[PDB]
């Protein structure tokens, strides 16, 4: 753990696709 | 020369604050990395 | 059940602070991103 | 969410393979 | 050119580094 | 610029090599 570390903090890594839209729709539907 | 020096001042003015921000998030990510290691130390311990 | 609940409390205790840290650096990276956009607005303007 | 964002909008990312053809055939068959 | 095409439109692809800051500083200095 | 943004803040991205050691040595020598 002396080296247990992470490099960065990120967001939005990627590109929009209708498939992602569908996944978000499903998640919303569930919740 | 005078005008060039004025704009030169304005230049580093921004990047000085930016450097402060860089070290700021260095400290914050150190807090979060140490706290991730802290919850990991509790995960290993507890 | 009692002991399990105690350790359960300890569990989320850490991750709550971790969530606070996440939003914390969200705000800090918003400060730095807005300030990068600010120096960029000065770069475009000045 | 202040940073909730996506980088791009894309299509056709990739290379044709007979396997992709088979997948499309299956999807069509279903639908 | 019948296939001359591009896939996406993107921004911000990457991670901030002090080196990028220096490059931006140089560009501003020039301009 | 409405989308002028960056994704992350990172460090140490990579692997040590003697070549990197030499580069650091050169930089130190200079400075």
């Amino acid at each position: 753990m002396a080296f247990g570390s992470l490099s960065s903090l990120g967001f939005g890594s990627g590109v929009l696709t209708q498939d992602t839209i569908d996944k978000l729709k499903e998640a919303e539907q569930k919740a | 020369n005078t005008s060039k020096d004025s704009t030169q001042a304005m230049i580093d003015t921004r990047y000085d604050t930016m450097a402060n921000q860089w070290l700021q998030y260095e400290s914050i990510l150190n807090k979060l990395n140490q706290q991730l290691n802290t919850v990991t130390n509790m995960i290993n311990a507890a």
